[PDB]
C-alpha cells in the first residue's frame, strides 16, 4: 500500500473506532436506563445502537486493508459482514430522518403529538425503519458469493448493477435530504415567529446537522454511481479506484459526529451518568 | 461473476 | 391596670429565668468527654420501591416492621410490602392535595388528611373484600399537618389554626381542645406510655400539653425561626427538634430548658424532619441539601451521610424493631436502607 | 379590652413557675445511662451480620 | 349479606351435557378466586377446578382434564362449569368457594349451598387415623390428621387448615395456617404441631360441635382432602 | 421458590397496570393557579366562564383546563405556597377601583419557586375605572404621575408601573384588559405557546 490515501484512510478507521466506541457505549447505557420513563429516549437509543454496531465493525476492514485485498476468512462470513454493515448504515440515515420528521410534528402539532404520543408508535416507526433497511439490504444478502484464484470477496452478478445502483442512491439520498431540509426549515421558520419560542441554540444545532450530514455523505454517494455508468478504459477509474477507502473513511464520520452532538446539546450529562 | 467491489458498497 | 400586669408577667419572666440559671449546674460536654466516639458509620441501599408519579409528602411504618403506608399528590394511597416489594392495595383519595399519613397499631385502619380541612378514616379489613372510608372528621379551620393513633377509637390531629385536638372516631365529636400557640402549628409525638405529646409551631416554641387534665404544663423557647420536625426521646425523658434555620436542638421536660445544640458552618438549608434510633444514640435528620445526615445525640458530633436522592427529602421513620430507616424525597423513589 | 386574655397569660405563666426543677447534671447522667443500657441492642450502630439481616 | 347460589344440576343420562352456575352477589367478585369443590354421595369432599381473577390462570385435576370447562362472567358475577361426556361414577354435589389471596388473606372463608348432579346407569397424600369417637360433654378432646411430606416452606409458615361440617349443611371454615382463628369462631378452638404431625385441641365442648372434621392442604397443585373424622355425643 | 406467592405477585401486576393506565390517562388536563388580593373580581371570571381549595373543571378546544382558588383561607403562604409548583401558569386578577396588590405580586414575581412560571395578568372593570379617571383623577394613588385625565394614558400608565416590577428577563408576562367571554382564547394561546416552548426545550433543542 504504497499509496498516499491507504495510510490516511487506516489511521481515520483507527481514529473513529476509539472515539466513537467509548460515547456510543455511554449513551447506550444511560439511554437504556432511562428508556423505562420517557419517549424521547428510544430514537436516541436506536441511533446509538445502530452507530455502536456500525463502529464495532471497523478492525476487520482495517486488517483487509492491511492484508492487501485478501480475504484470509472462511467461506461462511462472506456473506454475513457486509450486509450486517448496510443494514446498519441504513438503518442510521433512516433514523436520523425519522427524528427530524418527529420533531416537526412535535413542534407543530403539540396538542395531536400530546394526545396520540406513546411507545408503541415509536417503536413501529423504528421498526419500519430497521425493516426498510433490511429489504435495501437484501441484494447484498443474496447476490454474494466468494471467489478463489488468493481468495477474493465479491459479489455475482452473472442492467442488475445499475439497477440496484439507482435503488440505493435514491432511497438512500434522496428522501432523507428531502425530509431534512424542508422540516428542520419549517421548524426554524415556526420557532422565530414567536417571541417565547424564539432561541438562538436551535439554529446553530439544525444547521450543524444539516451541514454535517450533506458534506459527509454526498461524495461516497456520488462515487457510488459513478462506478455504475462508466467502461474500464478511462484512466479516471484508476483515479477513482484509488479512493474507495477515503470515501469510505470519509463516510464514517456521521458514526461519531452523531453521539458528540447529542452529548453537547443536553442539559446534563454527568449526573445522568453517575446516577446510573 | 470475476468483478471486484471493496466491502462497504 | 394593664402596665400593671404587664410588668408583673416581666417579673415572673425574671423569676423563672433565674429559677432556670440556678438549676443549670453544668452542660452536657463535660459529662460526655469520656464517652467512646460511635465512629464513622456507612449504609448502602437494599430496596427501592417505584410507583409513584408525583411527589412524596408523607409516610408511616407499621407495628410489625413488614407493611408501610404513603402519600402522595397524585391523590394515591399505597399500602407496600416492605420484604418482597409488592403492592397490597391502592386507594384512590377524593381530594390530590395530602400532607399527612397514619397507620394504626393494631394494623386495622389508615388515617390521612390535608388541604382539605378534614382528616379521613378507612376500614382495611371489610367483609365485602375492598377498602371503604369508614368516617370523615371536619371540627378545623385551617389545614391539617400531621394525624396520630392512640387506640382503635382515639386520634390526636394538629391543624393550621394554631391549635392542636382529640378526638372520637366512634361518634367523630371534638373530646378535648388545646389552645395557647400562637401561630401555625407542624409537629405531634405521642409519648410512650401515651398520656402525653409534645408540639411545635412557627413560633419557635414548643409546648408540653396534657392528654387528660388538657392544660400544657412547659414551654420552651430556644430557637431563632419556625420548627418542622420533633421526636421523642425512646426512654421518654427527652426530646429533639428541627428549625428552618439549619440547627437542631435537644430539649428536657425535667431541667426545663436545653442540653445541647448541633450545629455546623457549611449547613444552610433548613431541616425537613428528625428522628432518634432505638436505642437513642443516633439522630437521623433530613434535609435540603438533597440528601441526609446521622447526627451523634450524645458528642454532638458528625457521624456518617446517607446520600442518594437527587431531591430534598421530605419523611423520614425507623423499623419498630429498628433494623431499617425509610426515606422519600419529590422523585417518588422510597429507599430503605440498613 | 383584653383584661381577661392577660389574665389568662399571667396565670399560666404563675402556674408554670410554681412548677419544681431539677439539676442538668441528674437529666444528663440518667439519659447517658439509659443510652449505654441499650447499647448491644441497637442494630444500625453495630454492623447486624448477614446472615440474620432481613434485608440480605 | 355474601350469597353464593349454584343451579344447574339433575339427572343426566351416560354421554349426555350439562352446565352449570353458581351465582354470585353481595360483594366485589372481580378481585376474587373460584373454586368448585366435589363430595360423593357418602364419601369426603374432593377438588375439582380453580379460576384465576381475571380469567389469568385456570387449574385441572388429573381425572377431569380434558373433560371439564370453566368460565367467568365479570359483568354478571358467574361461573361457569361444562360437563361434557359424564362417567358413571361422577355423581356428587358441587359448591363455590371464594379463594382472595394477597399478604395475611384469609381464603376459603364462605362457601355455597351446593346442588346435585345425578347420573343413570408425587402427589401429597392426607389421612385421618380414626373415623368416629364418642366424646363427652364439657370434656377435652384432640383429633389428628397426618400427612406425607413436610408442609414447611421457604418463607416460614406452613400451609394446613381446618374444615369443620356440621350435619346437615355446608362446611364452615374453622382454621387457616394451623394456628389463625377465622372470624366469627369461638376461642375455645386451638392449632398445633410441626412438619407433619398436626394435630386440633378443642376444649370446654358444646351441643354445637357435632359433625366431621376434615383436614386440607394448600402447599402445591393438586390439593388434597382427609377421609374425614365423626363426633358424636356420649 | 413460591407456592401461593403467585397470586399476590398476579395481584401486584395487575394494581401496577391500572396505575399506569390511570397516570397515562390523566396527564391531558392543565392546572391553573387564581392569585390576587382580596375582592379582584377572580370569582368574577370564573364564573363568567361557566371550604379550603376550590376547583373548576372545563373544557375548550379538545382540552380540559383545571382551576383552583386558594385564597379562602387565611395562613402562612409561604407554608404552603411550594404545593403549586410544576403549574403551567398563574391567573393573576387587579381591580381598577382602589398598592396591596401591586407588593403582593412583586412578592409572588421573585419567588424561588416560581421563577420560570409565566404569568396572565387581567386588568379589571375597565367601564367604571375610566368613568372614575374622567370624574376624578387618580393623583390620589399615585401623585408622581403625570399626564392628561383621559383613559389610554392612564391604563398605559399602570401596566407599566405592574411590568416594572419584574427582574428576571426569563419570565414572560402576558397583559389582557376584560369586562365578552373571550378570556378562554387568550388562555388557549398562552397555554399553546407554553407547552409549544415546553415540547422544544424536552427535545434538548431548546
Amino acid at each position: 500500500k504504497r499509496q498516499p490515501g491507504d495510510v490516511a484512510a487506516l489511521i481515520i478507521y483507527s481514529v473513529v473506532f476509539l472515539v466513537g466506541v467509548p460515547g456510543n457505549a455511554l449513551v447506550v447505557w444511560v439511554t437504556a436506563f432511562e428508556a423505562r420513563r420517557a419517549v424521547n429516549a428510544i430514537w436516541f437509543l436506536n441511533l446509538a445502537v445502530a452507530d455502536l454496531l456500525s463502529c464495532l465493525a471497523l478492525p476487520v476492514l482495517f486488517t483487509t486493508v492491511l492484508n492487501h485485498n485478501y480475504w484470509y476468512f472462511d467461506a461462511t462470513a462472506c456473506i454475513v459482514l457486509p450486509s450486517l454493515i448496510l443494514l446498519n448504515m441504513y438503518a442510521s440515515i433512516l433514523l436520523l430522518a425519522t427524528i427530524s420528521a418527529d420533531r416537526f410534528l412535535l413542534v407543530f402539532k403539540p396538542i395531536w403529538c400530546q394526545k396520540v404520543r406513546g411507545t408503541g408508535l415509536a417503536w413501529m416507526a423504528c421498526g419500519v425503519a430497521w425493516v426498510l433497511a433490511l429489504l435495501l439490504t437484501i441484494p447484498s444478502f443474496v447476490y454474494r458469493e466468494a471467489y478463489k484464484d488468493h481468495t477474493v470477496c465479491g459479489i455475482n452478478y452473472g442492467p442488475k448493477e445499475k439497477a440496484v445502483a439507482i435503488l440505493r442512491l435514491m432511497v438512500g439520498f434522496v428522501l432523507p435530504l428531502l425530509t431534512l431540509n424542508i422540516c428542520y426549515t419549517f421548524l426554524l421558520l415556526r420557532t422565530w415567529s414567536r417571541k417565547a419560542t424564539r432561541s438562538t441554540k436551535t439554529l446553530k444545532v439544525v444547521m450543524a446537522v444539516v451541514i454535517c450530514f450533506f458534506i459527509f455523505w454526498l461524495p461516497y454517494q456520488v462515487t457510488g454511481v459513478m462506478i455504475a455508468w462508466l467502461p474500464p478504459s478511462s484512466p479516471t477509474l484508476k483515479r477513482v479506484e484509488k479512493l474507495n477507502s477515503l470515501c469510505v473513511s470519509l463516510a464514517y464520520i456521521n458514526c461519531c459526529v452523531n453521539p458528540i452532538i447529542y452529548v453537547m446539546a443536553g442539559q446534563g450529562f454527568h449526573g445522568r451518568l453517575l446516577r446510573s | 461473476s470475476f468483478k471486484d467491489m471493496p466491502l462497504x458498497r | 391596670e394593664l402596665d400593671q400586669l404587664r410588668q408583673e408577667a416581666e417579673q415572673l419572666k425574671n423569676q423563672i429565668r433565674d429559677a432556670r440559671k440556678a438549676c443549670a449546674d453544668a452542660t452536657l460536654s463535660q459529662i460526655t468527654n469520656n464517652i467512646d466516639p460511635v465512629g464513622r458509620i456507612q449504609m448502602r441501599t437494599r430496596r427501592t420501591l417505584r410507583g409513584h408519579l408525583a411527589k412524596i409528602y408523607a409516610m408511616h411504618w407499621g407495628t410489625d416492621s413488614r407493611l408501610l403506608v404513603s402519600a402522595s399528590q397524585d391523590g394515591k394511597l399505597i399500602i407496600w410490602d416492605s420484604y418482597t416489594t409488592n403492592k397490597v392495595h391502592a386507594i384512590p383519595l377524593r381530594s390530590s392535595w395530602v400532607m399527612t399519613c397514619a397507620y394504626a397499631p393494631s394494623g386495622n385502619y389508615v388515617a390521612c388528611g390535608g388541604l382539605d380541612n378534614i382528616c379521613s378514616i378507612y376500614n382495611l379489613k371489610t367483609r365485602e373484600g375492598n377498602v371503604r372510608v369508614s368516617r370523615e372528621l371536619a371540627g378545623h379551620t385551617g389545614y391539617l399537618s400531621c394525624c396520630r393513633f392512640l387506640d382503635d377509637n382515639q386520634i390526636v390531629t394538629s391543624s393550621g389554626d394554631t391549635t392542636c385536638a382529640l378526638w372520637d372516631i366512634e361518634t367523630g365529636q371534638q373530646t378535648t381542645t388545646f389552645t395557647g400557640h400562637t401561630g401555625d402549628v407542624m409537629s405531634l409525638s405521642l409519648a410512650p406510655d401515651t398520656r402525653l405529646f409534645v408540639s411545635g409551631a412557627c413560633d419557635a416554641s414548643a409546648k408540653l400539653w396534657d392528654v387528660r387534665e388538657g392544660m400544657c404544663r412547659q414551654t420552651f423557647t430556644g430557637h431563632e425561626s419556625d420548627i418542622n420536625a420533633i421526636c421523642f426521646f425512646p426512654n421518654g425523658n427527652a426530646f429533639a427538634t428541627g428549625s428552618d434555620d439549619a440547627t437542631c436542638r435537644l430539649f428536657d421536660l425535667r431541667a426545663d430548658q436545653e442540653l445541647m445544640t448541633y450545629s455546623h458552618d457549611n449547613i444552610i438549608c433548613g431541616i425537613t424532619s428528625v428522628s432518634f434510633s432505638k436505642s437513642g444514640r443516633l439522630l437521623l435528620a433530613g434535609y435540603d441539601d438533597f440528601n441526609c445526615n446521622v447526627w451523634d445525640a450524645l458528642k454532638a458530633d458528625r457521624a456518617g451521610v446517607l446520600a442518594g436522592h437527587d431531591n430534598r427529602v421530605s419523611c423520614l421513620g425507623v423499623t419498630d424493631d429498628g433494623m431499617a430507616v425509610a426515606t422519600g424525597s419529590w422523585d417518588s423513589f422510597l429507599k430503605i436502607w440498613n | 379590652a383584653s383584661i381577661a386574655q392577660a389574665r389568662k397569660l399571667v396565670e399560666q405563666l404563675k402556674m408554670e413557675a410554681n412548677i419544681d426543677r431539677i439539676k442538668v447534671s441528674k437529666a444528663a447522667a440518667d439519659l447517658m445511662a439509659y443510652c449505654e443500657a441499650h447499647a448491644k441492642e441497637d442494630p444500625l450502630l453495630t454492623p447486624v451480620p448477614a446472615s440474620e439481616n432481613p434485608f440480605r | 349479606d355474601v350469597q353464593l347460589v349454584e343451579s344447574g344440576g339433575g339427572l343426566v343420562q351416560p354421554g349426555g351435557s350439562r352446565k352449570l352456575s353458581c351465582s354470585a352477589s353481595g360483594f366485589a367478585f372481580s378481585s376474587f378466586g373460584m373454586h368448585w369443590v366435589r363430595q360423593a354421595p357418602e364419601k369426603g369432599l374432593e377438588w375439582v377446578a380453580y379460576i384465576s381473577s381475571g380469567s389469568g390462570t385456570i387449574y385441572y385435576a388429573d381425572t377431569v382434564k380434558g373433560r371439564f370447562t370453566i368460565s367467568r362472567d365479570d359483568p354478571k358475577n358467574t361461573l361457569f362449569l361444562q360437563m361434557t361426556s359424564l362417567r358413571s361414577e361422577d355423581t356428587a354435589m358441587y359448591y363455590c368457594v371464594r379463594s382472595i389471596y394477597y399478604y395475611g388473606s384469609s381464603p376459603f372463608d364462605f362457601w355455597g349451598q351446593g346442588t346435585t348432579l345425578t347420573v343413570s346407569s408425587s402427589d401429597i397424600v392426607m389421612t385421618q387415623a380414626t373415623s368416629s369417637v364418642p366424646v363427652t360433654p364439657g370434656e377435652s378432646v384432640s383429633i389428628s390428621c397426618r400427612s406425607s411430606k413436610s408442609l414447611l416452606h421457604s418463607n416460614g409458615n406452613t400451609y394446613l387448615y381446618w374444615f369443620l361440617q356440621r350435619p346437615g349443611q355446608s362446611p364452615q371454615l374453622l382454621i387457616y395456617r394451623m394456628s389463625n382463628l377465622a372470624s366469627g369462631v369461638p376461642d375455645r378452638f386451638s392449632g398445633s404441631g410441626s412438619g407433619t404431625a398436626f394435630t386440633l385441641t378443642i376444649s370446654r365442648l358444646e351441643a354445637e360441635d357435632v359433625g366431621v372434621y376434615y383436614c386440607m392442604q394448600h402447599l402445591e397443585y393438586p390439593l388434597t382432602f382427609g377421609a374425614g373424622t365423626k363426633l358424636e355425643l356420649k | 421458590l413460591s407456592a401461593e406467592e403467585r397470586a399476590a405477585l398476579e395481584r401486584s401486576k395487575a394494581i401496577e397496570k391500572n396505575l399506569k393506565e390511570d397516570g397515562i390517562s390523566a396527564a391531558k388536563d392543565v392546572k391553573l393557579l387564581l392569585l390576587g388580593a382580596d375582592n379582584s373580581g377572580k370569582s368574577t371570571i370564573v364564573k363568567q366562564m361557566k371550604t379550603g381549595i376550590v376547583e373548576t373543571h372545563f373544557t375548550f378546544k379538545n382540552l380540559h383546563f383545571r382551576l383552583f382558588d386558594v385564597g379562602g383561607q387565611r395562613s402562612e403562604r409561604k407554608k404552603w405556597i411550594h404545593c403549586f409548583e410544576d403549574v403551567t401558569a398563574i391567573i393573576f386578577c387587579v381591580d381598577l377601583s382602589d398598592h396591596e396588590s401591586l407588593m403582593l405580586f412583586d412578592s409572588i414575581c421573585n419567588n424561588k419557586f416560581f421563577i420560570d412560571t409565566s404569568i396572565i395578568l387581567f386588568l379589571n372593570k375597565k367601564d367604571l375605572f375610566g368613568e372614575k379617571i374622567k370624574k376624578s383623577p387618580l393623583t390620589i394613588c399615585f401623585p408622581e404621575y403625570t399626564g392628561p385625565n383621559t383613559y389610554e394614558d392612564a391604563a398605559a400608565y399602570i401596566q407599566a408601573q405592574f411590568e416594572s416590577k419584574n427582574r428576571s428577563p426569563n419570565k414572560e408576562i402576558y397583559c389582557h384588559m376584560t369586562c365578552d367571554t373571550n378570556n378562554a382564547q387568550v388562555i388557549f394561546d398562552a397555554v399553546t405557546d407554553i407547552i409549544i416552548a415546553n415540547n422544544l426545550r424536552g427535545c434538548g433543542l431548546y
